[PDB]
RNA sequence: AGAACUGGCGAUGCGGGAUGAACCGAACGUAGAGUUAAGGUGCCGGAAUACACGCUCAUCAGAACAAAAGGUGUUAGUUCAUCUAGACAGCCGGACGGUGGCCAUGGAAGUCGGAAUCCGCUAAGGAGUGUGUAACAACUCACCGGCCGAAUGAACUA
RNA sequence: AGCGAAACCACAGCCAAGGGAACGGGCUUGGCAGAAUCAGCGG
RNA sequence: GCAGUCAAGCGGCGACAUUGCUAUCAUACCGAAGCAGAAUUCGGUAAGCGUCUACUGAU
RNA sequence: GGCAUUGCCGCGAAGCUACCAUCCGCUGGAUUAUGGCUGAACGCCUCUAAGUCAGAAUCCAUGCUAGAACGCGGUGAU
């Protein structure tokens, strides 16, 4: 797991173009803050945040 | 790795010697350059990040915080130093004629077998009408340009199973060294509050002997930016009650500290860990400089301190919370 | 590469390139050896030195060759344009000579390495290395003229305003100093003048402009009166997918009279008619009307100061090229005047206030008075948010005293009832 | 971008307010710089270059002296 | 590698080259008195920090090889010219006419290219040594006039 | 706790330079540093 | 290497140029490039960090 | 559950312990190359020969480590 600034731990290969857009329109899965926030483009293409 | 801490040889004394000190202050009055205490342990702190431009601005942040026991320091003497081509030299020293037993015991290793007939000829001479004693002060004032004040810890207030104290020479930076010596004499046998030496958000640094991994460790170490979070007082109840949560409690973990007595005196919270370990004396200094940056300029926003027991796991923070949630038991009504 | 070139590596003169390679091989390679060392070690030392020198020379030659574009295979329009800026045959010959020199250097290096693999004396290896280096320098030294020509071509081509032929482009043609010089400047940003000398525009200036939310650009012909400049201009007007326009003057500019201008204009008859020609003019009526024999053209008198005429002509050219429930709003928001940055009395944004006081992002965020709270007397909060192991947020409600009153008496009810028996 | 961009800038704004003076001073320092470098493997190259320049200048002067 | 000749070591002390087989003096009984050689004279080291000429500041001077060159580094000389008809430099001024000397170019009037450089006149001048011109123009480089007051300008040699 | 060898030993060790086949360890020029005394890098 | 206009000295040779194939990779105070800007290479500087003797713990 | 020189299922603080967890990790000068001033030498000129400003991640200062086990100083005891 990894430490979060909120004060609690959290735990549960794909590549994209230079803009971070994935080859899909209905991406789903454990899209944590490491991707939902780091990759805003992917976050819009991904439904299940965290 | 680093060859600056090699050879891996144990230090000479447990107490960490302070080498450097600030230079001088042309206008401000006499002030203490450093403070000393004992490491009570470590806990956790949570606050809100007011640091500007932070990715986690106004978001909760958790970091380990060390608790240092800092009983009111007491002054028992003053040492005068004169500049020489060989460096600073202590030409003269003086006492206050009322050395506490904690200090007199430090001058012995068999206090039980010792006759305890120390500080008698000088104390009796010091008991005279000043004339003889004032000569040393006048000589120091005439020539000395840097003055150090001898201080020791009030071990009696701490829960440590030790009666002997330790003597530490603390320098001053106020100008007009005559004012320095006058202030030192006026404070003989008197104590100095913790708040009067350091304040909240100060970017102080501390030096102490690290834990011996056994010859690894046990050496003197230093690290700057040991920011003090919040200074607490044993007499001021609700020290553990932060500004935000303000829960009526104390920083002492439930069931006391791990292999250490309960904290019931003045204490200071410092960001991050600190060298040494519990039951070890530590020293605090202002880093000899000013760390001009927005990290220092920010203010403390403490919200909660981890005060759960360290024996096994922990489900409660204070006894008042345990009885309500757990209710009665066999050993109760 | 595309039709624009600005990344070509600098062409190092033979002497400069030779010196650079010599420095590289001398510094990077080892330089200390003695006869008492292992013979195999000395053989490896010499072989490594020779191979490194040869590889450096070959890599430099390849990098120089690759940077230059292939004139023949770039584009017929650009090929013809470069055929007038530079001698195309000489360009190809120089490229072939450089390639042959690189191949010869590679062959020499390989042959020397093969021979050096079976050396019998240290001095023999030293002599072989000296001969190889001398041959490489001599071969490189002879490229002074082709290398200088390549450097000049690279310098000249590193700033040309080349554009794709397919892009909508406007071509302006006419005699030198006709007055069309100001045409390009008015239509597009350029630094040209109508100074009273013939060739005020020596190069083929290009400038972009927009109309009807569609990108456009114009090209000014340096001058047409064979002439090198005239041939270069023709070899770009003919091949470019643009509209060709002609300009004229009565007696002051361009020197030549109306009759001479008309005669020159009629000389471009074989190829100009296919690009929707238009004419702007800065017994004489008959000569001007002679342009009507073209399948289609428009002629209008104007002047260098007639900016509106220039704009109308540009719009006409662009048109010819192209041819070929009710909402709900908080009226209060829109009532306030729109932001006016130039107004000192405007509603200064937080950016300006922070820059004046907080500077850059180094400032800290604050919410004082931001909340829409009724009373300002208590615009400061220290929320408990935790009490007795319970969240205060689960108890903060308006006047909960009413609910607490109904529970107050339950203590007395339990006490007198006697649940403890 | 343009065929004479830097040329246009130079012709429109000239050079620095003291470019001519700076260039003249730098050229004046060349004599001192050459002598200083001659006394400070690079030495072999410097000596060879200086000797080649001297030989070329002397040959050019002598060949053209035949005109008088 | 083969090999003709003469000296030391071979079997050779001792003084000196701080350090040593290839060096210099000197070959030998134990001793007292004085003078030398190599080698030395600021100290370790026993002997003058002696006398006179100048040389050199090395960013590691000085106490068998790359040695052909560079220095607007320095200390002294040979040769060729100018030179009180006014040395060099420093300044002011002249620096011209046919001329835009012949050829194409959009243009080239001396300085983007090809080749002659005609020639009047003056104290003095190239159809031009460069900066510079789109094409002119202006400054100017060698060449000359005025102020200045004497020895100077160039190449080599130790 | 008590008994109790052997290998080896001209003598043996603080280093840098010179020392010719270079062996420097006992010659010269300089710099080091403690009677006594556990324990070893993977030398 | 072959022949040569090649020529300071100089007992018939001769360094000098030209005519035929066959101690940094980044970390830069600094300057150049036809460097509009980023980027770029070049001469620049630094090896700083990048890419039986001895004690490592001791009396 | 009387035994596994040391038991299995479910747990376990502490010793140990790592982003496998946490905090921290310097402020002033002299200079190399280089850009200038004054100023000659060589009546000119020039960055240098007299001095000087800016300027190296270089060097020294700041700080940290150990402290000559025969470097030193001050003090309570006879």
């Amino acid at each position: 797991s990894w430490r979060r600034r909120d004060g609690v731990f959290l735990y549960f290969g794909v590549i994209a173009n230079p803009k971070g857009e994935m080859k899909g329109s209905a991406i789903t899965g454990p899209v944590g803050k490491e991707c939902a926030d780091l990759w805003p483009r992917v976050a819009s293409n991904s439904g299940v945040v965290v | 790795g680093h060859l600056g801490f090699l050879p891996r040889k144990r230090a000479a004394s447990i107490r960490a010697r302070v080498k450097a000190f600030p230079k001088d202050d042309r206008s401000k009055p006499v002030a203490l350059t450093s403070f000393l205490g004992y490491k009570a342990g470590m806990t956790t702190i949570v606050r809100d990040l007011d640091r500007p431009g932070s990715k986690f601005h106004k978001r909760e942040v958790v970091e380990a915080v060390t608790v240092v026991d800092t009983p009111p320091v007491v002054v028992v003497g003053v040492v005068g130093y004169v500049e020489t081509p060989r460096g600073l030299r202590s030409l003269t020293t003086v006492w206050a004629e009322h050395l506490s037993d904690e200090v007199k015991r430090r001058f012995y290793k068999n206090w039980y077998k010792s006759k305890k007939k120390a500080f008698t000829k000088y104390s009796a001479k010091y008991a005279q009408d000043g004339a003889g004693i004032e000569r040393e002060l006048a000589r120091i004032k005439k020539y000395a340009s840097v003055v150090r004040v001898l201080v020791h810890t009030q071990i009696r207030k701490t829960p440590l199973a030790q009666k002997k104290a330790h003597l530490a020479e603390i320098q001053l930076n106020g100008g007009s060294i005559s004012e320095k010596v006058d202030w030192a004499r006026e404070h003989f046998e008197k104590t100095v509050a913790v708040d009067s030496v350091f304040e909240q958000n100060e970017m102080i640094d501390a030096i102490a002997v690290t834990k011996g991994h056994g010859q690894r460790g046990y050496h003197s170490r230093t690290s700057i930016n040991h920011k003090i979070y919040r200074v607490g007082k044993g007499d001021d109840e609700a020290n553990g009650a932060t500004s935000f949560d303000r829960t009526k409690k104390t920083i002492t973990p439930m069931g006391g500290f791990v292999h250490y007595g309960e904290i019931k005196n003045d204490f200071i919270m410092v960001k991050g860990c600190i060298p040494g370990n519990r039951k070890r004396i530590v020293t605090l200094r202002k880093s000899l400089y000013t760390n001009t940056s927005r990290k220092a300029l920010e203010e403390v926003s403490l919200k909660w301190i981890d005060t759960a027991s360290k024996f096994g796991k922990g489900r409660f923070q204070t006894p008042a919370e345990k009885h309500a949630f757990m209710g009665t038991l066999k050993k109760d009504l | 590469m595309q039709l624009s070139w600005k990344d070509i590596p600098t062409v190092a003169p033979a002497n400069d390139l030779l010196d650079i390679v010599l420095n590289r091989t001398q510094r990077k390679t080892p330089t200390v050896i003695r006869p008492g060392f292992k013979i195999t070690r000395i053989r490896a030392f010499y072989m490594r030195k020779v191979k490194y020198t040869g590889e450096g020379f070959v890599e430099k030659f390849e990098d120089i060759l690759k940077g230059f574009p292939n004139i023949n295979d770039v584009h017929p329009f650009h090929r013809d344009l470069m055929d007038t800026l530079y001698e195309k045959n000489h360009y190809k010959i120089s490229l072939a000579a450089i390639s042959r020199a690189k191949s010869l250097v590679e062959q020499v290096a390989r042959d020397y390495v093969r021979l050096l693999k079976f050396g019998q004396s240290l001095f023999q290896c030293k002599q072989l290395k000296r001969a190889a280096l001398g041959r490489m320098a001599t071969i490189v030294k002879k490229l002074r003229d082709p290398l200088a020509y390549l450097e000049q071509v690279r310098q000249h081509i590193g700033r040309l305003p080349s554009i794709d032929p397919n892009t909508r482009t406007l071509l302006i043609c006419g005699y030198p100093n006709v007055g069309k010089s100001s045409f390009l400047r008015c239509i597009t940003k350029s630094d040209v003048d109508v100074q009273p000398y013939a060739f005020t525009t020596k190069s083929l200036y290009v400038g972009h402009f927009d109309y009807k939310y569609l990108r456009f650009q114009a090209i000014d012909t340096p001058g047409i009166l064979m002439n090198n400049i005239e041939m270069q201009s023709i070899y770009a007007i003919a091949h470019l997918r643009s509209c060709v326009l002609y300009f004229m003057d009565l007696s002051e500019q361009c020197g030549f009279t109306i009759e001479a201008q008309v005669k020159l204009f009629h000389s471009i008859k074989p190829l100009f008619a296919n690009k929707s020609v238009m004419v702007v003019i800065n017994e004489r009526a008959q000569l001007l009307e002679s342009v009507k024999e073209v399948p289609g053209v428009e002629i209008m008198t104007s002047s260098c100061q007639l900016e509106e005429n220039v704009m109308e002509v540009r719009n006409k050219a662009c048109e010819k090229l192209l041819a070929s429930r009710t909402p709900f709003i908080p009226e209060s928001v829109k009532n306030l005047k729109k932001y006016d940055p130039e107004d000192p009395n405007r509603r200064k944004l937080a950016r300006d206030i922070e820059a004046e006081n907080g500077g850059a992002g180094v400032f800290n965020v604050n919410l004082k008075d931001k909340y829409l709270l009724e009373d300002d007397e208590w615009k400061n909060d220290i929320m408990p948010e935790i009490l007795d192991g319970k969240n205060v947020y689960d108890f903060l409600d308006p006047e909960i005293a009413a609910k607490l009153q109904a529970l107050e008496e339950e203590e007395e009810k339990l006490e007198n009832e006697g649940f403890y028996n | 971008p343009q065929n004479d961009y830097i040329e246009r800038h130079i012709k429109q704004h000239g050079k620095r307010l003291d470019h001519e003076e700076r260039k003249r001073k730098r050229e004046a320092r060349e004599s001192h710089k050459i002598s200083e470098r001659a006394q400070k493997w690079k030495g072999k190259q410097f000596a060879k270059k200086r000797y080649a320049e001297k030989v070329s200048m002397r040959k050019k002067i002598k060949a053209h002296e035949q005109s008088k």
